[PDB]
């Protein structure tokens, strides 16, 4: 069935609201599950790349593989144990890292299409015509609504400008690499980092494969950078029903920055990102992980010192907690691109009631 | 047969004839000549004099708006698949009641738009835009009480303009400078303001000085005006506080000179964002923050 | 070079059905290009490609169905309507398609041989085939059964025709071991020679022979293969020796 229970660290007095485990190593599972899965659920516990919008594309494409891998039972029809399989795949990524909303829009999408389909029409002919939807479906949602933001974004910025960003943003990245070659202008591109994981660092590395004039920075190294800057652009994970900005670790402390130091921040988002859950502060729904990431001096991921610090259990009291999904505030952003062209963070709702 | 032309002819009327009003009237008259039966030939044809139009353009942003309005009702019309000619009738016919429009959209407003001004209170007024002054004609018609304070905007000249046109009415006036409008809030109740555009976010397209009256009035907690015809709404997102469309200078900075002639250079349209705003007024209801958006959302079905 | 219009006139009629490329999108409809008359662009409007929220449907991807509306036969444009073309009709519209999309691949290959014009290609086959005949795709299905389509109008490239002829018409591969040991077996390999050549057999080493079996419509191959098996083992078993065939 799984591993449950047992967790490394201190319970904690303060941040306790969700869940800090969870299987790295493999040990006692069900030999039912597609390994696809078993893949990703190793990746995401320990990823460096994604972040929110490329999670769901390789979920898609996991589906897509279990589609052409699944036939149909002789004795029990289509509907009977697929959503119990779907479901001890999410409750398996639910113990590995925390989905994302366009995840569960994907979900909610294929139960949909399960639902849509009766038992009645030859298995072959079913999944043939059902990878293809999906395919269509990944076309419009993803990678034609990306090629919309990127020509929505290209009317937006100004000729020869500095931009700053955060992350690892899939839509951000094809848009500076847009800028850069297609376009060609004089784009001085500023790249910042924390500390649990390194980002901004993989996306200045393939923004200088591109050959761009890059700086790379730090969140501590801030208010020496801007004192320059004209556009911020932040990798959205999700907006709320709210307008409030759900997104990763140093993002709200550059929008701050950027709203009292004149300049505007921007923001690329999907039609599949918006949700209807809503929050007003960091506390409420924390994306938590094991202080092991946070263990080591870091300069790069594993270097493995006798260093400083090491116990966390048999410490009286060292709680040296990271959150990584934070919240920006309503206010400091301004625009937003999407499927619908444009539209301020204030008019958040005019996506989902249009569905 | 000419559009820039049509619309260069209106220089002593005006007034009654809105400056989109009569642009969109001049594209119905364009129209109605060269046959609406085809829409290979029209609507191509259409869109080239817009261009030509939007080309000519000096400082004007309203015209462009008021063009996407036009075609959108166009593309509406032949919608429920009708005969090719019912349909064409009654385009033509919506250009005449287009106009006949305005007339019924401002004896809306100034009956609504009068409930805002209370019992004695000091307004700042600013800006010139025929809704917010026929608010204020209209209410000293409804006998209310209320002050006026003027606003030296710097354009043409707009606040002398608009000084001369209270005189003819009969309400009480003084000249306040723009520079020294900070020491005036304090004894002013309400802050008024007629815009040249309202944008998708919800923020404003105005004059020579307005952001500077946003922010101040913010400050000072006192309540802040917008008052239209809702025919103002572009697909426009200026993304920062200094980005417009413009055929002029974005702030030039010239070299040494003795004669003294380059000098004037300033921004002459600026943009104020959407939390400024405190209340917002035009003819589709009583509406200020999120409703633009929704507006231009349900105008161009994306 | 890719021009020339797949029927006889330029410009389409009303009620005629046609399929477009999308090469636009927004504001007005889309500026195009056709793949059932002509490379030219034809406009249509948003409303009538809707019908039935839209981003999603086409914007510039495949192919659709639409009927011509209006049509100006002066200078150039084009009206089009994708709502318009009932359900039964919309299979019809695709078959035609089908029609014209072979019709254009088979008036490429001449344009490429003999260095010469698409356009004036195009004018010398759609005379009997397209006007007189009905389409050129059943008077080409006419042709390859029984040549009497074009032989009606001389061609001026032969060579181009006998290219093409081709097209509509593969070698498939066989190994035989030969492993003989018998008193006499060369006047035997001689005779199966004989009988499976009168497509290419050639000799490369002492046991292994090389031949390559032609097909007409691919399955051909199979059958005449199967065929030289049998002539082969037939030929062996009578002088004393044994033909060990892949």
């Amino acid at each position: 069935p799984g591993i449950s229970s047992v967790i490394p660290t201190v319970l904690e007095q303060s941040f306790d609201n969700s869940s800090l485990i969870s299987v790295k190593e493999l040990l006692l599972n069900k030999d039912l599950i597609h390994p696809s899965i078993l893949l990703l659920t190793s990746h995401l516990a320990h990823y460096k790349i994604v972040g929110s919008i490329p999670r769901c594309i390789a979920m898609l494409e996991v589906f897509q593989i279990v589609i052409k891998d699944y036939q149909t039972p002789k004795g029990t029809t289509l509907s009977r144990n697929l959503t119990s399989y779907l479901s001890h795949q999410i409750d398996l990524l639910k113990k590995a890292r925390p989905l994302s909303v366009t995840m569960g829009n994907a979900i909610r999408w294929l139960k949909q299409e399960i639902s849509l389909i009766d038992p009645s029409t030859p298995d072959k002919a079913a999944k043939k015509d059902l990878c293809e939807k999906i395919g269509q479906f990944a076309k419009e949602k993803i990678e034609l609504a990306d090629q919309l933001i990127i020509d929505n974004a290209s009317t937006q910025i100004e000729e020869s400008t500095t931009i700053v960003t955060y992350g690892s943003s899939k839509v951000l990245t094809e848009l500076l690499l847009h800028n850069a070659i297609s376009l060609k202008k004089n784009i001085k591109v500023i790249v910042v980092d924390s500390r649990p994981l390194f980002e901004g660092r993989k996306m200045a590395e393939t923004l200088r494969n591109a050959g761009v004039n890059v700086m790379y920075a730090l969140i501590t190294s801030l208010d020496t950078i801007f004192n320059d800057v004209d556009y911020v652009f932040l990798g959205a994970h999700s907006i709320l029903s709210n307008g409030f900005l759900y997104s990763r670790a140093g993002t709200a402390m550059l929008a701050m920055s950027a709203k009292r130091r004149n300049i505007p921040v921007l923001v690329c988002c999907e039609s599949l990102k918006f949700s209807q859950r809503v929050q007003l502060d960091s506390v409420t729904f924390n994306e938590l992980a094991d202080p092991n990431d946070l263990v080591n001096i870091d300069y790069e991921n594993p270097v493995e010192r006798r260093g400083n610090k090491g116990a966390l259990l048999n410490q009286f009291i060292k709680e040296r907690k990271f959150e990584k999904k934070k919240l920006a505030m309503e206010n400091k952003p301004k625009g937003n691109k999407i499927g619908g062209k444009k539209g301020s963070e204030g008019e958040s709702k005019d996506a989902s009631n249009e569905e | 047969f000419n559009i820039t032309e049509t619309y260069l002819r209106f220089l002593e009327e005006d007034t009654e004839m809105t400056m989109p009003i009569a642009a969109i009237e001049a594209l119905v008259t364009l129209l109605r000549i060269k046959t609406p039966e085809t829409a290979a030939e029209m609507i191509n044809t259409i869109k080239s004099s817009t261009e030509e139009l939007i080309k000519s353009i000096p400082n004007s942003v309203s015209l462009r708006a008021g063009c996407d309005i036009f075609m959108r009702f166009v593309l509406r019309n032949l919608h429920l698949y009708g005969d090719w000619e019912n349909c064409k009738q009654h385009l033509i016919e919506n250009g005449q009641l287009f106009v006949s429009r305005a007339k019924k959209s401002r004896n809306k407003i100034a009956e609504i738009g009068v409930d805002f001004i209370a019992d004695d209170d000091i307004i700042l007024v600013h800006g010139y835009s025929r809704a917010v002054f026929s608010l204020l004609n209209h209410a000293a018609n409804k006998f209310i009480r209320f002050r006026c304070v003027v606003t030296e905007s710097r354009p043409s000249k707009q606040g002398n303009q608009l000084y001369t046109l209270l005189e003819q009415k009969g309400i009480p006036v003084t000249l306040i400078v723009d520079s020294a409008v900070g020491a005036v809030i304090d004894k002013v109740d309400k802050v008024f303001v007629g815009a040249e555009g309202v944008a998708e976010s919800g923020g404003i397209i105005n004059l020579v000085g307005t952001y500077s009256v946003g922010v101040l009035a913010h400050n000072a907690r006192k309540p802040f005006y917008v008052v239209t015809e809702s025919h103002k709404f572009v697909r426009m997102f200026p993304l920062s506080s200094d980005d417009l469309p413009m055929a002029g200078p974005p702030l030039d900075f010239t070299r040494r000179t003795d004669d003294l002639e380059d000098a004037l250079r300033g921004p002459t349209i600026d943009y104020t964002a959407q939390e400024y705003i405190t209340a917002l007024i035009t003819d589709l209801g009583v509406l200020t923050p999120s409703a633009v958006s929704e507006e231009l959302i349900k105008m161009w079905y994306d | 070079t890719s021009h020339c219009r797949f029927y006889e006139n330029k410009y389409p009629e009303i009620d005629d059905i046609v399929m477009v490329n999308v090469q636009q999108i927004a504001e007005m409809g889309a500026y195009v290009k056709l793949l059932e008359y002509d490379n030219i662009e034809g406009m249509i409007l948003l409303s009538e490609l809707s019908r039935r929220s839209i981003q999603k449907l086409i914007r510039v991807g495949k192919n659709d169905v639409a009927v011509v509306l209006r049509v100006d036969k002066e200078k150039g444009y084009i009206d089009l309507s994708k709502r318009r073309v009932s359900s039964e009709d919309i299979i019809k519209c695709e078959e035609k398609y089908q029609k014209s999309k072979t019709v254009h691949s088979i008036l490429r290959y001449c344009a490429e041989k003999f260095q010469i014009p698409l356009e004036e290609l195009y004018k010398t086959i759609a005379w009997p085939l397209s006007r007189k005949f009905g389409h050129a795709y059943e008077a080409f299905k006419l042709s390859i059964i029984d040549e009497t389509v074009w032989e009606g109008i001389e061609p001026p490239s032969k060579d181009v025709l006998d290219e093409l002829k081709n097209y509509i018409s593969v070698k498939i591969r066989a190994d035989v071991e030969v492993s003989c040991f018998s008193y006499e077996g060369i006047d035997a390999i001689k005779d199966a020679l004989k009988s499976a050549e009168d497509v290419k057999v050639k000799l490369v080493a002492a046991p292994l022979y090389v031949l390559t079996t032609q097909a007409l419509d691919k399955q051909k191959g199979i059958e005449q293969l199967e065929s030289a098996i049998e002539k082969i083992t037939e030929v062996i078993t009578k002088y004393g020796g044994v033909c060990n065939i892949t």
